[PDB]
């Protein structure tokens, strides 16, 4: 029901399941707690955010937002997407 | 893919449901995209186009793909007496691609390569959504 | 209406939703349920604010607008009880510098 998701510096993130499965990478990782080496908190955090986003938004025609991204975060978050494939 | 030359008059309304400046754009006969002029965010616009015909809507200053009821494409229907509804939408990008959009979005192109990340994401980076990209893309379905 | 949230408590962040009617006390079920640990050996705020235990999320400030899908409101948690621990939060990891590239 919950997973666990561990940032490269310690805080951890308690997520539903399938919210978890948006990415691909975690499927695999899991299949329960998976630790992310290289993916900061301030990074992780915005991740969680967009798969609560994401299962939200997607198949819905109830008019959807933008998802923001600060410029500071913008590239390690790029780069932790790309990693999860998502 | 193109549209039909029908000549039958249809009326549409385009809603900009939108945070981007959107444009429309039409599939000629041919099959070349015509783009028509630009909708501010929120912004509506009464349109006289045909049944038949093929439409889909762009970010106008980037690119980026959007919705239109929906789906990819919009194709005025059977007009039944009043004008046909187009709702324009922000997809959910995956959260890669909006991370380029952001990140083209605040460097210059010439720059790309000073970014201190892989070398496939500097081609990701480049690779710019685009009409003619995505009909070929949209075309083999 | 769902209201989005992050539960946090020390290095603990909880991602769910509830409705704007359901209460704080409905809330530490749910965290009941996911950290395994009783209503009455946890407190919730927000911000400093100690919430009241049959009061609605609404009441308590966590609404649509407020508490977004991509914007979760925070809601601290606080443990222990002969003798309850202070509501303490460590932050986030900061990003870096900023890279000169970025009118
Ligand atoms: C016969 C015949 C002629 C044509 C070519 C044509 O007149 N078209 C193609 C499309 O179906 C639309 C239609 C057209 O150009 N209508 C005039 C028009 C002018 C401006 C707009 C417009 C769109 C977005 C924003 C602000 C203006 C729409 C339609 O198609 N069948």
């Amino acid at each position: 029901m919950y997973v666990k998701l561990i940032s490269s510096d310690g805080h951890e993130f308690i997520v539903k399941r399938e919210h978890a499965l948006t990415s691909g990478t975690i499927k695999a990782m899991l299949s329960n707690e998976v630790n992310f080496r290289e993916i900061p908190s301030h990074v992780l955090s915005k991740v969680c955010m967009y798969f609560t986003y994401k299962v939200r938004y997607t198949n819905s025609s109830t008019e959807i937002p933008e998802f923001p991204i600060a410029p500071e975060i913008a590239l390690e978050l790029l780069m932790a997407a790309n990693f999860l494939d998502c | 893919l193109r549209s039909v030359n029908s000549r039958e008059p249809s009326q549409v309304i385009f809603c900009n449901r939108s945070p981007r400046v959107v444009l429309p754009v039409w599939l000629n006969f041919d099959g070349e995209p015509q783009p028509y002029p630009t909708l501010p965010p929120g912004t509506g616009r009464r349109i006289h186009s045909y049944r038949g015909h093929l439409w889909l809507f762009r970010d106008a200053g980037t690119h980026d793909g959007l919705l239109v009821n929906q789906t990819e494409l919009f194709v005025p229907s059977l007009n039944d007496g009043q004008p046909i509804f187009a709702n324009i939408t922000l997809p959910v990008y995956t959260l890669k691609e909006r991370c380029l959009q952001v990140v083209r979005s605040l460097v210059k192109p010439e720059n790309y390569r000073r970014l201190d990340i892989v070398r496939s994401l500097y081609e990701d980076l480049e690779d710019h959504p685009n009409v003619q990209k995505d009909l070929e893309r949209l075309t083999q379905e | 209406m769902d209201v989005f949230l992050m539960i946090r408590r020390h290095k603990t962040t909880i991602f769910t939703d509830a409705k704007e009617s359901s209460t704080v006390f409905e809330l530490k079920r749910i965290v009941e349920g996911i950290l395994k640990r009783p209503p009455d050996e946890q407190r919730l705020y927000k911000d400093d604010q100690l919430l009241d235990d049959g009061k609605t999320l609404g009441e308590c400030g966590f609404t649509s607008q407020t508490a977004r899908p991509q914007a979760p409101a925070t809601v601290g948690l606080a443990f222990r009880a002969d003798t309850f621990e202070a509501l303490c939060i460590e932050p986030f990891s900061s990003p870096p510098e900023l890279p000169d590239v970025m009118k």
